[PDB]
RNA sequence: GAACUGAAGAGUUUGAUCAUGGCUCAGAUUGAACGCUGGCGGCAGGCCUAACACAUGCAAGUCGAGCGGAUGAAGGGAGCUUGCUCCUGGAUUCAGCGGCGGACGGGUGAGUAAUGCCUAGGAAUCUGCCUGGUAGUGGGGGAUAACGUCCGGAAACGGGCGCUAAUACCGCAUACGUCCUGAGGGAGAAAGUGGGGGAUCUUCGGACCUCACGCUAUCAGAUGAGCCUAGGUCGGAUUAGCUAGUUGGUGGGGUAAAGGCCUACCAAGGCGACGAUCCGUAACUGGUCUGAGAGGAUGAUCAGUCACACUGGAACUGAGACACGGUCCAGACUCCUACGGGAGGCAGCAGUGGGGAAUAUUGGACAAUGGGCGAAAGCCUGAUCCAGCCAUGCCGCGUGUGUGAAGAAGGUCUUCGGAUUGUAAAGCACUUUAAGUUGGGAGGAAGGGCAGUAAGUUAAUACCUUGCUGUUUUGACGUUACCAACAGAAUAAGCACCGGCUAACUUCGUGCCAGCAGCCGCGGUAAUACGAAGGGUGCAAGCGUUAAUCGGAAUUACUGGGCGUAAAGCGCGCGUAGGUGGUUCAGCAAGUUGGAUGUGAAAUCCCCGGGCUCAACCUGGGAACUGCAUCCAAAACUACUGAGCUA
């Protein structure tokens, strides 16, 4: 780079990336656990995973890592799958 | 934001200004949405110094458009009359 | 620009009135003004239609001392103006400032009137105008400078023009060296010999 | 009320004529170039070719009212003395963390024949800064840069250990608004800084009340962007077949959002002579030039949209990027090196090499209008405002004026008398435009600061917000525009042509030679056509020449042509798509007609005004933009529907 503000923006960008990656991994981990819980054909563990996953999903949606429509879509679809499994 | 400022028409050393309601991220005389009047810094003879349209300006202010400093001065001076 | 050269060789070539001198003695007994110039001068030289258009266009240009870019601009403006462009051209070309300060009686020749108007010696409403092309609106009081009212050239030009006719549409007060124009001249006022239609035929080709 | 009102032909095939038919000419225009020549001003314009490679210089920073740290003045006082240090304080400056901006403004037209542009629409979306409402801004923690210390390096710097700050980061406290969950319940955030103060606990440290900025959740408004549908958008059929994620469905995934956008199965579909696929070429539009119009050519300036940023890819940061002076990987080419490794991207403004017929200064300032940052001073701005070179274009003004017959001298021709250059020259007499010199001299300038005064929110004459008053305060252009005076006609004309078309003739020299030429054509011993002289004609600070478009060309003929003999009827039938359709009654309302409504960006074109001494140029109002879409009414003709009739 040439202007020092470009350098500062760059380094703040790698810091922001190294931050955001961990939290994106965390949310993906929680939804993945939930999804493999439903796909394993068990209800109680699916209930527990959903209850333990919604708070982090919504906290992250508010935190600005992901967009809120995405979180709402995830919640609705997973709840629909579990309710379908309930029968 | 969307702001009201001055677009420089006229000729060299003979200015003329259109009071333009443009998005602030546009050129001096680029695209706009409406024009409220003009200001002539040479006057002389039957030429009028300034004129604006009051109702459209009130509408634009009621929609929250920031006027520039010179535009603010000229619009308050016109409102005096 | 302007034309510099003999002012009666032109008259000899054209063979017509072509006012270009003070008119002190006469128009004839200076240059035997009936033959075209040069060695080949006695021949009448019957000339075609294009000759007619060229000859009268040169006639009008030389009598009014206008160049051809300016003249064609004048013609375009006349064509733009409504109502029989042929006489519109004459009416608009008459309102030139130098020809007015001539016809108002302030100058001996068109060239001398241009001499006076260019050197900033004439007013319109007191404001210095020195463009020998200014189109004088009706009503303006064309006058010479209060400083310049004592020059004898204006006096001699005025006494010479005292006997040249009356146009019967201007109102001129002679004591104070001032003019006044009320309304534009009519077609019948100007010399009804040269036709205007042949010019517009020339420029319509 | 005005918005237009407009159309020319000539030459050349023949011994001569009429027709057909091609060629050439007279006009208007260029981002133009070349040859001869050259005084000035105003307004504009200026690498069309190599998106070829590039030396140096400049073109994006800002905030101490976010945060530690270090620079710490002036001082209230002390020591010894006149200098320093120190207690308490403290005005300035900034390396780093942090917040905004860098996605705007600026450049270019390579790619792109359709994921682009233009016209009309519509449904499933997002959106910082701006405005209007609503509800809040409570309590904790773990780090880290800078800073020390050590190692390593040529440098950029990298690494180990220690400690610190926040409006940096993450839990915790609740949910008027929100999210999902069917009701049921559940889920999800905040940051504090600056100015004052009545009372209260108390170090009015602080708590508490107010204001200013700022922060959080949400509804709405604009502003900007994303997505879909129908119609239009160059040439070629000597390009006729193209497509297997291809066409549709179901389940899931994914995006902010609909969707084969992605995936697994289900069936074999989809597009195309109304031109699919392929090849060549090219950013599109408003518009520009021509034309009487219809059309034809075109996309220089200015404005809207799109695409790109040495070449090829990919993602991160954010509200927004696949990012024009950001990151990473690979490549080509130039450069440094301690040989370990590094650096670069002028299609940003001047500049250079090269290419070319050909396109300019390595100039000023934030003075003004905008932009970024901050609350305010203020900084940054090759955007912008001005200068430089250039007859490149348009417009305007100068090189003077009157008299002047002895019709002066030279030149040219002659019929030797004379004519012609020619009032032209000389002579006599006048003004100072422009340029030169000197002296006056507006307008682009809004605002900024200091003090006072009056109104308003609290609970308060406290702060601040708002009006006004008074003092002070700036220009690169710039020796401004403009004004006045002074001497002096002083000081500043060239180019083409003269056989016809086309305005303008004689002589001398060669003798089908030398030469001219847009088309007919001139020249071989009186050339108005060659080369020169005189004399004229045409334009004029320009004049010609070349290249390019339309016109004339009714010469691609819709307006508006033709086919017996000039070019032009298939050798002849049958017939597919397509085009066309005898007559009556009735219906419908697609064509057709009238009207209303929305749009057709601004500028440019046209009409009437205003300003610069006029014009060029600038600018107000109107007209216009034949187009497109949505509705209402009519039924003569065409189409569609039903029932007939016989030519
Ligand atoms: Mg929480
Ligand atoms: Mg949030
Ligand atoms: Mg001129
Ligand atoms: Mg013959
Ligand atoms: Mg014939
Ligand atoms: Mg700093
Ligand atoms: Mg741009
Ligand atoms: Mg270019
Ligand atoms: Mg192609
Ligand atoms: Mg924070
Ligand atoms: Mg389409
Ligand atoms: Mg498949
Ligand atoms: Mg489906
Ligand atoms: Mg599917
Ligand atoms: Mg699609
Ligand atoms: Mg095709
Ligand atoms: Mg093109
Ligand atoms: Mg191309
Ligand atoms: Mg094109
Ligand atoms: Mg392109
Ligand atoms: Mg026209
Ligand atoms: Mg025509
Ligand atoms: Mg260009
Ligand atoms: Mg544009
Ligand atoms: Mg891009
Ligand atoms: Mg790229
Ligand atoms: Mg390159
Ligand atoms: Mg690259
Ligand atoms: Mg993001
Ligand atoms: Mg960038
Ligand atoms: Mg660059
Ligand atoms: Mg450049
Ligand atoms: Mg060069
Ligand atoms: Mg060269
Ligand atoms: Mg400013
Ligand atoms: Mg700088
Ligand atoms: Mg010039
Ligand atoms: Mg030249
Ligand atoms: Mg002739
Ligand atoms: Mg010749
Ligand atoms: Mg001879
Ligand atoms: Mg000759
Ligand atoms: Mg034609
Ligand atoms: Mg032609
Ligand atoms: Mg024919
Ligand atoms: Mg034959
Ligand atoms: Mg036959
Ligand atoms: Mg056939
Ligand atoms: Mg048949
Ligand atoms: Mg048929
Ligand atoms: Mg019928
Ligand atoms: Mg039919
Ligand atoms: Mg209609
Ligand atoms: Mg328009
Ligand atoms: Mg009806």
């Amino acid at each position: 780079a040439n202007t020092p503000s470009a350098k500062k923006r760059a380094k703040q960008a790698e810091k922001r990336r190294s931050h955001n990656a961990s939290l994106r991994s965390m949310v993906r981990t929680y939804i993945k656990n939930v999804v493999k819980a439903i796909d394993a054909k068990d209800l109680e563990k699916a209930q527990a995973a959903f209850t333990a996953a919604v708070p982090v999903i919504d906290r992250m949606a508010d935190k600005g890592i992901i967009h809120k429509n995405k979180a709402a879509r995830h919640k609705s679809r997973l709840s629909g799958h579990i309710k379908a499994l309930s029968t | 934001m969307v702001t009201i400022r001055l677009a420089r028409g006229g000729s060299k050393k003979r200015p003329f200004y259109h009071l333009t309601v443009t998005n602030s991220r546009n050129a001096r005389d680029g695209r706009f949405v409406e024009r409220i009047g003009f200001f002539n810094p040479v006057a002389t003879g039957g030429e009028v110094r300034l004129s604006v349209d009051q109702e459209r300006a009130t509408y634009w202010l009621g929609q929250g458009a920031q006027p520039s400093e010179r535009v603010a001065q000229l619009l308050k001076d016109a409102a005096k009359a | 620009a302007r034309y510099i050269g003999p002012k009666c060789k032109l008259s000899r070539r054209e063979g017509t009135d072509l006012f270009l001198k003070s008119g002190a003695r006469a128009l004839d007994s200076k240059c035997k003004a009936e033959n075209v110039p040069g060695q080949h001068g006695q021949r009448r030289g019957r000339l075609s239609d294009y000759g007619l258009q060229l000859r009268e266009k040169q006639k009008v240009r030389r009598i009014y001392g206008v160049l051809e870019r300016q003249f064609r601009g004048y013609y375009q403006e006349a064509s733009r103006r409504k109502g029989s462009t042929g006489e519109n051209l004459l009416q608009l070309l008459e309102c030139r400032l130098d020809n007015v300060v001539y016809r108002m009686g302030f100058g001996s020749t068109r060239s001398e009137s241009r001499q006076l108007v260019s050197h900033k010696a004439i007013t319109v409403n007191g404001q210095t105008v020195n463009i020998p092309s200014y189109q004088v609106k009706a009503g303006d009081v064309v006058a010479v400078r209060e400083k310049s009212k004592n020059q004898l050239r204006i006096a001699q030009a005025l006494e010479l023009c005292g006997q040249r006719g009356r146009v019967e549409w201007v109102e001129v007060d002679l004591d104070k060296k001032a003019g006044t124009f009320k309304s534009a001249p009519a077609r019948s006022d100007l010399s009804a010999d040269i036709n205007e239609n042949l010019i517009v035929e020339l420029y319509s080709k």
